[PDB]
RNA sequence: CUCCACACAAUAUAGAUGGAUACGAAUAAGGCGUCCUUGUGGCGUCGCUGAACCAUAGCAGGCUAGCAACGGUGCACUUGGCGGAAAGGCCUUGGGUGCUUGCUGGCGAAUUGCAAUGGCGUGGGGAUAAAUCAUUUGUAUACGACUUAGA
RNA sequence: UGGUUCCUGCCGAAGAACGUAGAGUUAAGGUGCCGGAAUACACGCUCAUCAGA
RNA sequence: UUUCACUGGGCCAGCAUCAGUUUUGGUGGCAGGAUAAAUCCAUAGGAAUGUAGCUUGCCUCGGUAAGUAUUAUAGCCUGUGGGAAUACUGCCAGCUGGGACUGAGGACUGCGACGUAAGUCAAGGAUGCUGGCAUAAUGGUUAUAUGCCGC
């Protein structure tokens, strides 16, 4: 469906910019030029955790993982973990590619030589 | 302005006969990685079908005065040209 | 439609001249003001000498008007200095100015807003009461332009007689029968 | 708004032993039929003690000019409040219609006394009929024989930006 | 020969806009030769374009285009709504936008 | 040379259900309001601001409050009418309204034949 | 001002895509034309908007054919005059050489497939009129500065 | 006395009650220019040698 | 494996037909009024900001004036009678046009309507057609600029 977001931008505390030893995570406040989250900003119940190509993703580890999106290809997409070797990404790789699930981060961590 | 229609059989022809063309073979592999170029040209009956409308609609036109010489000239705005005044 | 718009001081009022071309500078119109000198202020001379007198605590009624116009448009923006910079302001019509024509504005116009009977000032008058050692200088060059234009329109109006002499004769065609046909 | 002329009739009620009361008439100028009634309690109230609720109206009427085609000279009397004093006041109009007159009266006693609709009480509009008994000097400036006269403001509005024509009131 | 105008230019006024508090999604359109809403309900959704010229050649050229059209009518001068596509850089406010007759009525 | 208002003298409304009727002063009301009938150019006769018409240099003779079947009299026996069209400014304005009325092939032949004359005048020309 | 090296250029920046298209004054008055008794004369006209006027066909404007006129018009020249308020423009002679839609012809356009805008800087050398520093003077001078004079 | 460490939702005392947007219509307030929007219209009054708004 | 034929995802557009909200037009038929009033026509009186006529006086061979003179060589007003029309106000489950925003939902069920019938449909929320796109389409990031707001 047609993705609303309801907040392109970031919600930032108030006077974040003004020292470096305040961080720019949401903290309460204890003129309304700030963006305040609330409840209201919470996006539609279809459109939420989808991708712009329109999946909802999923962390995958090792193959077993992986095969566990068989059934499920269109709607999820699969998303190689940070820490995973370079030998094992390319066997993700291929098996992605044969169950035909699309991977989220294809080239981390590799090269095609040759 | 207006012109009749009723010297041409234009009913002949239809939304199918615009319809662009398609290849085969999947270009034919093309031609095996070297392109060619000779598509360029138009069928000879769309040609056909543009004189035998263009000698009965020409045949229209020629009983009006000066009407030839209005399609031929293109037309823009000038200045002052205001169109919801310009009754057409 | 004009790309630039030169525009006659004579006869008008302050005030309502700035408010028309500070919103077309805005509007992006470029805009030269002539005959500046010649701007006539409501009320008499005296009221609007004091005027010009508490506000004193430039002399040119270039300055003046441009005083006027520039407290209308927001000066301190880029834009408003943008639009200042389309804007050129002159006493007298110098060239290459007084060969074209100089339109006039007539929500602005002295003899339209003003009832009669009432008092008026003339700019040049008040400059030159101010401080302004310049007023003889600039009738002096408009007699001069004021007669070579006399010239050019006695030239302008015996050549277009004979455009219309040319045109009647032209009369009476079956092609100007046409264009009657047409409406021309 | 434009005001219009009401017959405005009401008779207050008739009650136990006491069989059709006088019916009493006026002739309002409002914009409506509403003020129209509330204009008519607003006098009958001031013409002897009655209440809205202590009455009825009969019949509200609108009626029209005979001939609204002749311009008939007219005698007013008003009455309204200087807010502390009363006074009336009698005043001359050339008008075509009534309801016109009595438009331009509303908007001359305001202009020249700041008085406000509610404040202006109505007593009587009539034509005068016949010449001379204008007693007013300015309706019978335009009495005279023949009359001619320029008009005065010549400026008009010019609808546009720029003009290249130098204008002049040429009038 | 001497003109190929398709269209009629007219200024970008400004942003709607409150005495504090501007829209820059609607923009305020001045048609030459407009000054009833009556002829400016001629001019409601046609196509309009900002034409401005860029540094840079992009795709074969160096002349970019913003697209957008006529919303509604604005006041009572014949000034005109209108709604791009992106909005407006408001450094073009009094500069010449080009409103074409497509989507045509007549 | 002035124009006045006064009884006959024949005006044209501008502004308003007329805007641009032949009509006529019947009566005046005061400086500001008059009495106008324009029963050949089919407005009835009413009261009006002089702001919302414009005087015509033509007049005639015409009674003092008369009714409109002796108006339309006293109007085609003036004859005005013809005297309006003969008018170069009624022209003008005819002539406006049909320059209004064009259409584009009929402003294709405007542009022929202007060139067309133009030729013709540019003969004419250099050489007197 | 001039010889090598390389970066755009044959463009545009507040907004190009028919033309900024020139009397002056008066306004309870003007203008234009005309006549005479040249006037504060008479007559007629006009305004009441530029909604005007001028330009405007042709591949974003092709290639040719004649008919007619001695027109129009571009460009480079050429002749002379006018323009100083910031003239930097205007007007003219004379040819040249284009186009000419004033008229009539004859071939080309497509498929872009139904809208998507579609000389100036650097870097390194060469040449030059002066200026400065230095010397010197004292009408000057806290110092600058001033100021002589010197191939 | 001063300080007392994450978020959101719900409940919550001693002209207009405001989730996030889109579109429309309006209250008040305005509509010469800044400044968005009639240098609208109509009728009267005021020329002030620092009216008045 | 090979021949031949057909077809292709996603996004962004434009158009058509719809639906929902809205805005702006054009146009028709009604119903009420004092059953509009008026106007127009018919009649009778009246008067003047008295038309024709007459008298008189100054005076450019005839202009004036001030009497007469109530229509004559203008007319007006009022009264009464006849006939509509239109204004205003309201209604239409009258017709028709333009523009904007929206496309939620997701086999069928329901209310309908048109249809003799079978079926269809604007009827329990948008579908159809076309275009562009891999040296993408397009989207994001920053720094600057613009405008508005911010102690």
């Amino acid at each position: 469906p047609k993705i609303v977001k309801k907040h392109t931008k970031k919600f930032k505390r108030h006077h974040s910019d003004r020292y470096h030893r305040v961080a720019e995570n949401w903290r309460k406040q204890k003129r309304g030029n700030i963006s305040q989250p609330k409840i209201g900003y919470g996006s539609n119940k279809k459109t939420k955790f989808l991708s712009p190509s329109g999946h909802k993703t999923f962390l995958v580890a090792n193959v077993k993982d992986l095969e566990t999106l068989t059934m499920h290809t269109k709607t999820y997409a699969a998303e190689i973990a940070h820490n995973i070797s370079a030998k094992n990404r390319v066997v993700i790789l291929a098996r992605a590619k044969a169950l035909g699930i699309k991977v989220t981060n294809p080239k981390g961590r590799l090269a095609l030589e040759a | 302005t207006k012109v009749s229609v009723e010297g041409v059989n234009v009913e002949k022809f239809n939304v199918e006969y615009f319809a662009k063309e398609k290849l085969t073979k999947k270009e034919k592999k093309e031609a095996n990685l070297f392109p060619e170029q000779q598509n360029k040209e138009i069928k000879a009956e769309r040609v056909e079908d543009q004189k035998v409308v263009d000698k009965a609609l020409i045949a229209e036109i020629k009983k009006t005065p000066l009407l030839k010489q209005y399609l031929s000239a293109s037309f823009s705005l000038k200045n002052g040209d205001k169109p919801h005044m310009l009754k057409f | 439609v004009e790309p630039v718009v030169v525009i006659d001081g004579k006869g008008h009022l302050v005030g309502r001249l700035a408010s028309v071309v500070a919103k077309q500078l805005l509007n992006g119109q470029k805009i030269v003001v002539v005959r500046a000198e010649e701007l006539n202020i409501s009320g008499e001379f005296f009221r609007n000498k004091l005027k010009y007198h508490d506000f004193l605590r430039f002399r040119a009624p270039s300055r003046i008007f441009y005083k006027a116009l520039r407290g209308m448009v927001s000066h301190k923006t880029a834009r408003g200095k943008a639009a200042l910079e389309r804007l050129k302001v002159f006493e007298g019509i110098p060239p290459p100015y007084d060969k074209k024509k100089r339109v006039v504005v007539p929500q602005a116009l002295r003899v339209l807003r003003l009832k009669p009977g009432r008092k008026y000032t003339t700019l040049g008058k008040l400059s030159t009461s101010v401080g302004w050692k310049y007023e003889d200088v600039v009738a002096k060059l408009e007699a001069k332009r004021k007669v070579s234009s006399a010239e050019y329109y006695a030239k302008k109006r015996a050549f277009t007689k004979k455009v219309a002499s040319a045109n009647a004769t032209a009369a009476e065609s079956d092609v100007a029968k046409q264009l009657a046909a047409l409406g021309y | 708004a434009h005001f219009k002329e009401y017959q405005v009739i009401g008779r207050r009620l008739p009650t136990e032993s006491v069989p059709e009361p006088k019916l009493f008439r006026m002739r309002i100028f409002a914009s409506n039929e509403v003020i129209a009634k509330s204009r008519y309690w607003y006098f009958l109230q001031k013409l002897h003690k009655v209440k809205k609720a202590s009455g009825e109206i009969v019949s509200i009427n609108q009626i029209n000019e005979a001939h609204p085609t002749k311009v008939k000279n007219f005698g007013v009397w008003v009455r309204y409040d200087s807010r502390s004093g009363t006074h009336n006041m009698y005043k001359e109009i050339r008008d075509v219609s009534r309801v016109a007159a009595v438009e331009t009266l509303y908007q001359d006693m305001a202009a020249r006394h700041r008085a406000r609709f509610r404040s202006i009480h109505i007593l009587k509009v009539a034509e005068i009929e016949k010449t001379a008994d204008v007693k007013r000097q300015y309706v019978k400036q335009f009495l005279t024989k023949d009359l001619k006269f320029p008009l005065p403001h010549r400026v008009q509005k010019s609808t546009k930006t720029f003009s290249y024509k130098r204008p002049s009131t040429f009038y | 020969a001497e003109s190929h105008r398709l269209y009629v230019k007219g200024k970008h006024l400004s942003y709607q806009r409150s005495k504090r508090v501007n829209n820059p999604n609607v923009s305020l359109i001045k048609i030459e030769g407009v000054a009833t809403p009556q002829d400016a309900q001629f001019y409601l959704g046609k196509r309009i374009a900002y034409v401005y010229r860029a540094s840079k050649e992009v795709r074969g050229s160096k002349i970019r285009v913003m697209w957008g059209k006529v919303t509604r009518t604005h006041g009572n001068s014949g000034v005109v709504r209108a709604t791009f596509r992106n909005n407006l850089p408001a450094k073009t406010f009094g500069a010449s936008v080009r409103i074409f007759l497509y989507p045509s009525n007549i | 040379n002035w124009r006045l208002v006064e009884v006959g003298r024949v005006v044209l409304i501008k502004k308003g259900q007329s805007a641009g009727k032949l009509a006529a002063i019947v009566e005046i009301i005061d400086q500001k309001k008059v009495l106008i009938d324009g029963p050949k150019a089919g407005v009835p006769r009413q009261a009006i601001n002089l702001g919302q018409v414009v005087l015509t240099p033509l007049t005639f003779a015409l009674p003092r409050g008369a009714r409109t079947a002796t108006v339309s009299k006293k109007w085609a026996a003036a004859a005005v009418c013809e005297k309006w069209a003969a008018s170069s400014w009624a022209k003008k304005i005819a002539q406006r309204e049909r320059r209004a009325a064009l259409t584009d092939f009929e402003r294709f032949q405007v542009m022929v034949l202007r060139k067309q004359k133009r030729y013709t005048v540019k003969k004419a020309l250099a050489k007197a």
